[PDB]
């Protein structure tokens, strides 16, 4: 397979191989047999079963709180998203999927901003809202029991070419040529923080009058950069659906085009509200892009609601598609529907749900699949809609890690879009073996201790730690019978000083140069060593009864003993089994005749 | 690639000053100098009454890096009729854009407000100085009777401006005709004449401008920028204007006919609110004379991998096509909230390669969001997609981003050293820093290796200092360099290179070069910059094979270059570089071995020789039998050589020949096999090239059958090569020999015999054996002492029987003994008894008895033996005759081998003959 074929080593590239792969470092391993290899494959071998590593991914759950059933209860109490917080853990190139429930609670605390381009075209629009806020209060309160209403208005930069700078009592009277009076230029004000008294909005909205601006742009962009980052101000709540209503009736400034009037610093997320309530770096810090208002939007949980008239409806539709969370809706001249409008405005918003991935390390990635309305399944979307509030959804998120980051503790959260209720991932990554702590590290099986077990350097690292190729005076330590002479004499082949001997069908050999053999012994008579010894390495070894080099000669008495009792007779000297007659006269086998 | 990044020169202003805003080059081409010009739109100037009315200032290059002012007005606002102003120099921005040509610096105001003729008022026309030579004007373009923002009241123009190569004016101007904007284009030469300072709104005749539109095209900023090229072949450059704001805020461009000002063509944004148009360049990129088209949306907001929108800032590049058309590639930025495209410069040719390059810039990027600027090559399909450089500001906020990058200038030369240099503003810090381009130079190297392929034998080379000689080859290496600039007249190359680097990780070394430097040399070259490639070489040897190991890995030669900068650099310190693409280090590799070709397998020549040690050898006997062999290879060499001898039935293989020391001391061994029997021994693995071999066998031949004349045997020589595996089949032959060395002997009991007989008297006749004298016994023996055996034979004895007419010897009996038959030619036992000087008596001197004997086979050593029991006859030695005479009693016998049974072989008869005697004396002497 793989694990075996890849023939890695070290334990840390086998895990790095696959998933599947697992490792033995026992002791007592058996020899001829990768120690890199699935599971099955090493218990095959019968390696230890504590002394396999094969580590596994997971996703665990840490809390797992259910999901509220209604809006009204302790503020911290209300879970919209569960599980709450999740730890997985998975190895240099696996996945795992883990899954993710929200629903949108009923009866949630609401908090509505009300912000309001004052160009000299709202004036009746300013007339016809100065019931809203009772009004407001009286429809919502079949959606929300923990209503808050706000207020803050917007008209553009005060600087020229957008604001009247002469006659030089037009700066403090805009409408002065036309023979009436109306505020001077201002770019935004907060008026009224969000508050539960229903009935101060309508006080507050009462001291308002419109103002002029030369050019259609409004700037009100501006004003939701800090109506989004002046939170504290602005009084949002923590645990509410934060709604941002922009009325407008007329296109909009961006950025850039601050240049015009000798703006070039670039807009940034810092709130600049003055404690005078009036923005206090309109006049020196460009407009805000749509990228920054998106960040923004994101990072305060805002749901921002476009209600623009029927001329420019189209322009914030093409606008509200950039932007994730936004809607639009057709406001009349006189504004007399805005009711309505917020309200269908709300239903649409909280008729949806998608998915943000907020702090996802590069080494990640994920894909969801989308469990939807009537149980119906939806592959690749991260998002839903056509819910009916109150019911639930749930998404199928699986993850896959490349390779191995250089540290295994990161952590990221997964968020729905104006919600703070979200699920925080803490990760790790099993790169390393366990037994890479307190066993391989070191083993005097090895260079004498200098070898993890093994990695040492060249002098060692040929083979097992004890083979040298730096030097190569060679492979072949002694395999030859002396200094410069052939390889095992030629009989065979040699690795790290040992000779592999070939075998023979006439014949084997042996020794550290192959120099002996069982096969290489004389034959005399017929036969080897004449009967009467065994080979070995090329001379014979011959019995008791026989010697000389071929066993020729035997060293017996008894062929050379004569009837008289005496070894030839007395008549001569017996040699390997005759007897040499000296004595004249005397014949026979022992002179005996 | 080659911008010098190390030790630019730095200019700075007032603080707060908005200084390096606006940047240009000023070539005065009365003077031999160059400046730059820097603009501070927020520099208060010394103007009566006047707060941050701005300037622009000329700063110098050479050894002092000073800045000054240009006096383009010293004047305060004008009076309409005694104290009511006509205009409004405060707050005015000027130096915001900046334009210079030849001589003539056009500086203009964006924010100058006017007034007007008809009424106490106050709007932001706009205005701009031409300074050209020593004369000083104003133009005002849009500083006219259109009253207010229904026409050119809110121009501001002088937003940006050009210069075109017709030396005509291009100006733009946002906020005319309710801000749709307006470009307007007068010539130089008629700015400069029909100056009149008491009239304000001065008409141009020779004016091109556009005019107002429909009410749609309301807030569309036409002339946020500009740029000029031709874009329909009439010779004339035409206007290129940027609407960022336009087609509900898409954002476009409009390219407008520079003869009669008619609109030629609009290119169209993608995404809303990218503003696109923010910065637009116009140059020629791919090689084409048709000028391509860039433009910036520096707020453009691309899909991640994620599926989320995020600003990086995008640039269209549209390559211009001989029918008019375009074709358009998209370039992303690299970094988010970066604004990416907010500047583009061309830089002319910063190489000198063959096609222009461009710059652009992201004012927000980097680290600490200092700036960064990208610059990208032209090639002649395009853009280079991957910028070859980076430059990033060395400057941290003040009170504002760097913005490093915001404005740049290129294609000016202020060394004139061939390389156009450049200019970077960072206003946010006041300063602008300026880049010079480097020397490029190409170098081109060459590596050869003689021989390519290498046989390890060739030997040729001789080692200094010692008469070694090692096999060698000869490696020579070349580089060849030039530059299109001023560059210095030679170049000193640092280059270096080391034999098979890819195998000296700690393993032993292989090759040497001539002088042992640790295969390593390194020299300079001090190339003179030309066509030249000026080789050189040295030879390499490599070292004896018991030194080294690896046969089979190519000696892979290394060498590398550098260039000396130090010495390459001009008297101003600026160092050459080398190309980008040229690699400074290349390698070689030869194929070292002996491999027998490509198919792996050597073809051999097989032979042997062989002479006998047994000339001849005799049947009836074991014999040793010795064959002395010499074997050869006269081809290649062969794998697994053998020595092989195949043996009959009536011999056995005993071993080889140890003890010689002039012979090889073979390993063999003895094998049998389907009948066949035969000798093997051990060559070696391989038996090389050419080598030659000599050694001993022994075989033992157990000859004593009969039939056969001669032993036979076969000798070849083989091996596993797949060619010329065997060699041709030697047989060789030791002829059979019949050797029966038959002798005769005998022996007498006892030697002698002492007169007169002891205890003996005479009678008339014998009855028992005492009565006729002592006994004396005689033997013969008929004995072979060579192996072959003989199948007959016969044997014959003579015997002195009487002298004198009387008995010398008396026998009794006979006795045999092996297989024979005897008979004796004289009754045995006649009577039938009861069973001085010594002379000679013989049948010669006496009458002769004679046994005659058969004999049948017999073999070496084997014997048979004739027994014979005798007497002593008494009277003839006590007669009276013999009374003084002393004898010696002889015999004598003969033999012959009469047949053999190896009748296949020549056989001869043998034969021979042998005497026995006994010594008859006086022990007592009697009376002579």
């Amino acid at each position: 397979n793989i694990c075996t074929t890849r023939g890695v080593s070290s334990c840390q590239q086998c895990l790095a191989v696959s998933p599947m792969c697992a490792w033995c470092s026992d002791e007592a391993l058996p020899l001829g047999s990768p120690r890199c290899d699935l599971k099955e494959n090493l218990l095959k071998d019968n390696c230890a079963p504590e002394s396999i590593e094969f580590p596994v991914s997971e996703a665990r759950v840490l809390e797992d709180r259910p999901l509220s059933d209604k809006g009204s209860g302790d503020s911290s109490q209300v879970t919209q998203v569960s599980p709450q917080r999740i730890a997985l853990r998975l190895r240099p190139d696996d996945s795992k999927n883990f899954s993710i429930q929200v629903r949108q609670v009923e009866d949630y605390p609401v908090d509505i901003y009300y912000l309001m381009d004052l160009s000299y075209s709202m004036k009746d629009d300013l007339w016809s809202i100065q019931n809203l806020g009772t009004k407001l209060a009286t429809q919502m309160r079949k959606l929300t029991s923990n209503l808050r209403i706000g207020f803050g208005a917007f008209v553009d930069k005060p600087v020229s070419p957008y604001m009247y700078i002469s006659p030089p009592e037009a700066l403090e009277n805009p409408c002065y040529d036309m023979k009436t009076t109306c505020l001077p230029m201002f770019g935004y004000k907060h008026v009224l923080t969000l508050t539960d008294q229903v009935t101060r909005f309508n006080e507050e909205v009462k001291k308002q009058s419109v103002s002029r601006n030369r050019d259609a742009p409004e700037g009100g962009f501006d004003a939701i950069m800090q109506a989004t980052v002046c939170d504290e101000k602005i009084g949002w709540r923590n645990d509410a659906s934060h709604l941002l209503v922009f009325t407008t009736d007329a296109k909009t400034h961006i950025a850039l085009d601050g240049r015009l009037a000798g703006i070039v610093q670039p807009n940034d997320g810092q709130c600049h509200v003055g404690s005078d309530n009036h923005y206090s770096a309109s006049t020196t810090m460009d407009y805000p892009s749509l990228g920054l208002m998106t960040e923004k939007l994101s990072q305060k949980n805002i749901n921002l609601i476009f209600a623009v008239t029927e001329n420019v409806v189209n322009l914030y539709q093409n606008y509200s598609e950039l932007i994730p969370g936004t809607t639009v809706g057709v406001l009349s001249m006189d504004s007399s529907n805005v009711l309505q409008l917020i309200v269908d405005a709300y239903g649409k918003i909280r008729s949806k749900v998608e998915l943000e991935v907020r702090d996802l390390p590069e080494e990640l990635s994920l894909s969801f699949n989308a469990t939807c309305l009537n149980n119906e399944v939806i592959p690749g979307l991260k998002s839903c809609m056509g819910l009916k509030i109150g019911d639930t959804v749930s998404f199928s998120i699986e993850a896959k890690v490349r390779g191995c980051p250089q540290e295994k503790e990161k952590s990221f959260t997964i968020k729905p879009v104006g919600f703070k209720d979200s699920l925080i991932v803490q990760v790790t990554f099993d790169c390393d073996c366990a037994c890479q702590a307190q066993a391989e590290p070191n083993s005097h099986r090895c260079n004498n201790g200098n070898g993890t077990f093994c990695r040492c350097g060249p002098g060692w690292l040929g083979s097992q730690c004890e083979c040298s190729e730096e030097d190569y005076r060679s492979q072949q330590d002694e395999c030859s019978p002396r200094e410069g002479q052939p390889v095992c004499s030629q009989r065979g082949e040699c690795l790290c000083g040992q000779c592999v001997c070939h075998s023979s069908d006439f014949g084997k050999i042996t020794g550290k140069y192959c120099e002996c053999d069982d096969f290489s012994c004389v034959r005399y008579k017929g036969e080897m060593c004449s009967g009467h010894g065994q080979c070995s390495c090329g001379d014979c070894l011959c019995d008791s009864d026989w010697t000389g080099y071929y066993c020729n000669c035997t060293t017996r008495t008894d062929t050379c003993m004569s009837s008289n009792g005496l070894l030839c007779s007395g008549r001569g000297k017996c040699e390997c089994g005759s007897c040499v007659c000296i004595q004249p006269g005397s014949y026979g086998d022992t002179c005996e005749k | 690639f080659n911008l010098d990044v190390d030790s630019p020169a730095e200019y700075s202003g007032p603080e707060g000053s908005y200084f390096g805003f606006a940047v240009d080059f000023f070539v005065p081409s009365a003077s031999s100098r160059m400046f730059l010009l820097v603009g501070a739109p927020k520099a208060n100037t010394t103007q009566p009454g006047i707060v941050e009315g701005g300037q622009v200032l000329k700063c110098d290059w050479s050894s002092t890096r000073r800045c000054q002012p240009i006096e383009f007005d010293a004047t305060g606002n004008r009076d309409y009729a005694k104290d009511d102003p006509l205009e409004f120099k405060s707050h005015q921005w000027f130096g915001a854009s900046v334009r210079s040509k030849q001589d003539k610096i056009l500086a203009c105001a964006p924010l100058y407000h006017w007034r007007t003729e008809m009424k106490q008022e106050r709007e932001p026309v706009g205005t701009c100085f031409l300074q050209d030579g020593t004369k000083t004007v104003e133009y005002a373009p849009c500083r006219s009777q259109d009253i207010d923002a229904d026409g050119q009241g809110f121009c501001q123009g002088g937003f940006s401006i050009d210069f075109t190569k017709a030396d005509r004016v291009l100006l733009g101007g946002p906020g005319s005709f309710y801000w749709q904007g307006q470009l307007i284009s007068d010539q130089v030469a008629e700015i400069v004449s029909k100056y009149d300072p008491n009239v304000y709104s001065i008409k141009y005749n020779n004016q091109l401008a556009t005019r107002t539109a429909q009410a749609i095209f309301d807030d569309s900023y036409l002339g946020y920028s500009v740029a000029v090229g031709d874009f329909n072949g009439d010779g004339i450059d035409d206007f290129v204007s940027g609407v960022p704001r336009a087609a509900r805020t898409l954002g476009m461009v409009y390219i407008y006919d520079g003869k009669n000002m008619s609109s030629l063509y609009n290119f169209t944004g993608e995404q809303m609110a990218a503003y696109f148009g923010f910065s637009v360049a116009a140059t020629d990129i791919n090689g084409d004379d048709y000028a391509d088209v860039f433009i910036g949306a520096p707020l453009f907001m691309d899909r991640g991998s994620d599926g989320k929108l995020q600003e990086v800032g995008q640039v269209s590049v549209s390559l211009q096509r001989a029918s008019g058309d375009f074709q358009t590639t998209k370039l992303n930025g690299f970094e988010v909230f970066a604004r990416f495209g907010s500047a583009i410069a061309p830089l002319g040719d910063l190489d000198q390669d063959g096609f222009n390059d461009i710059a652009i810039a992201a004012p927000y990027g980097g680290e600490d969001k200092k700036g960064i600027v990208y610059i990208f090559n032209g090639r002649s399909t395009g853009l280079n997609a991957v910028p070859s450089q980076i430059l990033e500001g060395q400057w941290a906020a003040r009170s504002m981003p760097p913005s490093f990058g915001y404005s740049m200038k290129g294609a000016t030369d202020i060394d004139k050293n061939g390389y156009p240099d450049l200019i970077v503003g960072a206003f946010g810090v006041d300063r602008a820093i300026l880049y010079r381009a480097r020397p490029v130079i190409t170098v081109n190297a060459g590596l050869e290796v003689y021989p390519s392929i290498l046989n390890q034998d060739n030997k040729t080379c001789s080692l200094p200092g010692t008469a070694l000689k090692v096999s060698c080859f000869n490696v020579r290496f070349c580089l060849k360099a030039d530059g299109k600039g001023v560059l210095p007249r030679k170049l000193n190359f640092q280059v270096e290179l080391l034999l098979d680097k890819l195998k000296q990780k700690g393993a032993i070394r292989r090759a040497l070069f001539l002088y042992s430097r640790s295969p390593s040399h390194s020299k300079n070259m001090t190339i003179s910059r030309g066509g030249l490639m000026q080789c050189e070489e040295l030879i390499a040897y490599l070292r004896d094979e018991s030194e080294f190991r690896d046969k089979l890995t190519p000696i892979t030669i290394f060498m590398e270059y550098r260039l000396d900068y130090r010495t390459a650099a001009d008297t101003t310190g600026l160092q050459p570089i080398l190309n980008q693409f040229t690699p400074a280090n290349i390698s070689r590799q030869a194929h070292i071995l002996l491999d027998c070709g490509e198919d792996n397998v050597c073809k051999p020549k097989l032979e042997v020789s062989v002479d006998s040690d047994q000339k001849k050898i005799y049947i009836g006997d074991d014999n040793p039998l010795t064959l002395i062999v010499k074997a050869q290879n006269q081809g290649e060499g062969a794998y697994e050589a053998e020595l092989i001898v195949s043996i009959p039935l009536q011999a056995d293989f005993i071993g080889v020949v140890r003890n010689n020391e002039a012979l090889a001391r073979l390993s063999c061994a003895f094998k049998t096999e389907n009948q066949t029997r035969q000798v093997v021994c051990d060559l070696g693995n391989p038996m090389k090239a050419g080598t030659q071999l000599l050694a001993g066998l022994r075989f033992s031949v157990h000859q004593q059958s009969e039939m056969d004349t001669s032993v036979k045997f076969d000798l070849q020589i083989q091996s596993s090569n797949l060619f010329d595996k065997v060699s041709p089949v030697v047989s060789h032959k030791v002829d059979l020999a019949v050797l029966a060395a038959v002798e005769i002997r005998g022996v007498s009991s006892p030697d002698h015999v002492f007169l007169p007989i002891p205890n003996w008297e005479h009678k008339e006749n014998p009855e028992t054996e005492e009565d006729v004298g002592p006994v004396v016994q005689h033997i013969y023996e008929l004995r072979n002492n060579g192996p072959s055996s003989f199948s007959k034979a016969m044997l014959h004895l003579q015997w002195p029987y009487k002298y004198n007419n009387n008995t010398l010897l008396y026998i009794l009996h006979y006795d045999i003994d092996g297989p024979m038959n005897c008979t004796s030619d004289m009754e045995i036992n006649p009577l039938r008894i009861k069973i001085g000087d010594i002379h000679t008596l013989g049948c010669g001197v006496a009458q002769c008895l004679k046994i005659v004997c058969q004999v049948g086979r017999l073999d070496r050593g084997k014997s048979a033996i004739l027994y014979v029991k005798s007497l002593l006859w008494t009277e003839t030695f006590m007669n009276k005759e013999n009374q003084n005479h002393s004898y010696s009693l002889k015999s004598s016998a003969s033999f012959n081998v009469i047949e053999f049974p190896y009748k296949n072989l020549p056989i001869e008869d043998i034969t021979n003959s042998t005497l026995v005697t006994t010594n008859v004396t006086w022990g007592i002497q009697p009376a002579p």
